[PDB]
């Protein structure tokens, strides 16, 4: 979900973590190396103007690729990207997901629901610290039965 | 050591690379053509910690598949060359490419650095220089001492007024610059920039046709900065440093009652 | 912590900055002025965690002179002059080498010699008036001449001439309306006043300041409020580490 | 926390708004300046809970031009002429193309080329005034015809035609007064200014700028207090977020 | 620091110009032989946020762009050189042209 | 029981930025409250496992 997209010397296009981004061909998307004005459609699509050529030469050259699928069916791997749990099942492009272009998606964490979690998770692992002082404390008690 | 208190560490360090770079885009909202910078935040590797293997499909739901995150990290500080507003200026030789296009100027160790600021003048020998270390602008452009005023065209033709003679005479052209990736240049202090692989060859051209900008004379590019957009930043990233710092605090009493208790 | 310093970059490039406007302000209504602007220049970067660029803050590198010709004002003294064009009246300094001045309010010393109205410092070349003299005449070419009662046409005294710069941004000022040829000023370019690119000799007039009162208020306006910006930044880090202390 | 990004577009929004505001004062004496106002439109909405919808801010995703006819300024100058109507001259760029303009002010260059008053672009169709002749007639269809001495009636020197779109407000303003077309701006009809629903060219008049001023003066207070309004939930924000890491 | 300081700096500028103009006609009239002069006012560059007439989704594009403009600034000072009155006189050494043409000193 | 088209007309927003602003001073200070309470929780079971 970065949609910090940028364009490299060779024309790919990237986004800010260097993952190369993929089209309507299934392949990464590269744009012609001399731009003069890119615009990202609403639904994904990706108009150019060549360098040097009138405002009327507007064309799309790529559509980005977005998928929709069942939420609960994705794991989070080793890199932060998102993967289907079984593997080998294709990603469907999604016709209906829409792109808010002009702006960047942040983070979704509740930055008060983390730190309330954090206090109850410190109260647990104390009191159960205590339950390892009284157990050896109950040991030492009950070493008494062989002296003599 | 505890791998929670590095996590926490890991975003305090992060944060403070986010204020530098906060810090300097509001020290530089006064400076010609300054292009502001922003921080992209990433989140490092993830880690299996109850596999044996690296087998995180296998039952990521479970207690055999817990990942835990590193922390993160500031992935790059990328720039943002928006196109400034306008300075209207009663100088004769301070000059705005309007759109796609650099200056070129001549660095001392022999090769060229490209700029937005404009704000040029002329040394003792009537070359047009920049108005800060005085480094010489590509092309060469020499002011004879009889001129007595400087018209610089859209397409970078300098002209020259000479009393006497009726006409303007052409004393040269100026010439910019464009890179297919503008924000792979790197910064060198100075307001200059240089060309990476990562930006591309320099492309030049006269200022104004193939798609380059046009010079506009006696104007000036101010900087895109956005004050708010900085001082927003640094209510987030002041809070996000905070809270850090409170579970890395949380951490040491939970390790500080082990050793106590135990 | 990198942010204290970087912001005090910035609070004292505004610090200069300002320090110029309210120089252009206070000189408002000097004779033969030229406005200056502060040139703003960021620092180093420096390439951290090798990618990363972080900027070191921003400066002041120069200041420029705008050497842009001001109005005229037209006075009934006859020894004030002005230039119409490029080029500098020269005066004769106490350590015997030449300052070069675009204010044109002139007098005589008791000898006679034209001199500064200020310090009193000679013209160059020396022009003396003679006591018989009625009315002074000074023509767009710097010939001075005089009437003399029983003398039909006036005879002349002397004739003036004025040095122009290439570069007249690179001349040294050193107060009193006075610069001093560097090396990156040029080479002084004496002649006649109004051939070859030199301006002409208007006598009875004055060269106003150039300049821009409104343009300085409003420039007041933008440096204040990014002074007061990099303030924030500075009193913010303060209470992050404040805070990080107090709170381990 | 989301509430202070969703704040922060308003911010950016007025910011945007505010913008085009100064510009229309700033080009209140612009002659044939078409005045702007900026389109607002809430950003997508969210479900949260899931029927809870949630929107995430606004922008200005537009900038419209007003091209409403402006006033007419009498001039007594003979080569500065008003498109009484719907059209716009047509002038010819260093690139070769033709760019669109509404400001009339016109005058010659050296060789006798009617020529735009600022850049000194040509005039497509290429009119040249005779240097014989003594008066120049614009007519109201674009006849343009001169005043020769020795000769009776006047010799027609050339043919002025204006371009109409479907929407000017499509076109792609470049400054200088001037306009480029674009897809949506339409197909240029060219044709005899009079006919078929163009504008008639006027002789020594000038179209003033249709901007209301003291509209301009409204929208700057409504923009400005929804400015401070936003600021207010960001403080408010702030202070909130400060009190839970301070407490808890 | 904001853009509607920069765009109406320019504003304030094209008004001194403009003024500056004004005052010159006033002055001079009463100087013989003197044409008026008026100050062309003319906008500056115009930031393309979005181009007006792109694709928007499909088979749309955008009526009107996102452009903000830059402000305004005179850029010519153009002399009207209408021919001026008479004025009738007893010296004969005071001149008219009657038309156009010009006195070469 | 359609309503008019009315030409050369604009729908302006119907939002009250006076109630905005009261109910954000409300809702301000309902957050802080409940923060009250999570610190009184936390402090009260924080006393239990170190003084018991």
């Amino acid at each position: 979900r970065n949609g910090n997209l940028k364009v490299d010397q060779n024309g790919m296009l990237t986004n800010a973590s260097g993952h190369l981004v993929l089209g309507e061909n299934d392949a990464p998307i590269t744009l012609p190396i001399p731009l003069s004005k890119i615009e990202i459609g609403r639904d994904g699509t990706i108009s150019v103007l060549p360098q040097g050529a009138p405002a009327e030469e507007f064309q799309a050259v790529d559509r980005i690729k977005l998928v929709k699928p069942n939420d609960q069916s994705l794991f989070k791997d080793t890199n932060g990207l998102f993967r289907h749990k079984t593997p080998n099942q294709p990603y469907e492009a999604d016709a209906t997901v829409s792109l808010q272009t002009g702006a960047i998606e942040g983070s979704n964490v509740n930055a008060v629901g983390e730190m309330t979690a954090l206090i109850d998770l410190q109260r647990q692992f104390e009191m159960q610290v205590k339950m390892m002082s009284t157990a050896e404390e109950m040991d030492k008690s009950s070493d008494s039965l062989l002296r003599m | 050591m505890h791998p929670a208190l590095w996590v926490s560490k890991t975003g305090l360090d992060a944060q403070q690379t986010n204020i530098a770079t906060i810090s300097n885009n509001l020290a530089n909202a006064s400076t010609v053509g300054y292009k502001k910078s922003r921080a992209v935040f990433e989140d490092l590797f993830y880690q299996n910690i109850n596999q044996p293997g690296g087998q995180s499909s296998q039952n990521t739901e479970l207690p055999s598949g817990l990942m835990l995150g590193a922390g993160s990290k500031v992935v790059a500080t990328q720039k943002v060359h928006t196109h400034g507003n306008a300075q209207t200026t009663t100088n004769a030789l301070d000059m705005m490419v309007e759109g796609d296009g650099f200056f070129q100027v001549t660095l001392p160790d022999g090769n060229i650095g490209y700029t937005r600021n404009g704000q040029f003048t002329l040394n003792g020998e009537g070359t047009l220089v920049t108005s800060g270390s005085g480094y010489p602008v590509e092309p060469e452009i020499v002011i004879p001492e009889d001129a007595i005023s400087i018209t610089v065209g859209t397409d970078g033709e300098v002209s020259v007024r000479v009393r006497g003679q009726q006409d303007n005479q052409v004393v040269g052209q100026l010439t910019i610059t464009d890179f297919v990736n503008p924000g792979g240049l790197e910064p060198i202090g100075q307001n200059l920039y240089l060309p990476t692989g990562a930006s591309g060859d320099p492309q030049e051209g006269v200022p104004g046709l193939d798609g380059l900008g046009e010079i506009r004379q006696s104007m000036l590019e101010a900087s895109n900065v956005n004050v708010t957009e900085e001082l927003v930043n640094m209510i987030e990233a002041q809070r996000v440093y905070e809270m850090n710092s409170k579970v890395i605090s949380s951490v040491d009493k939970m390790m500080s009652f082990v050793n106590q208790q135990l």
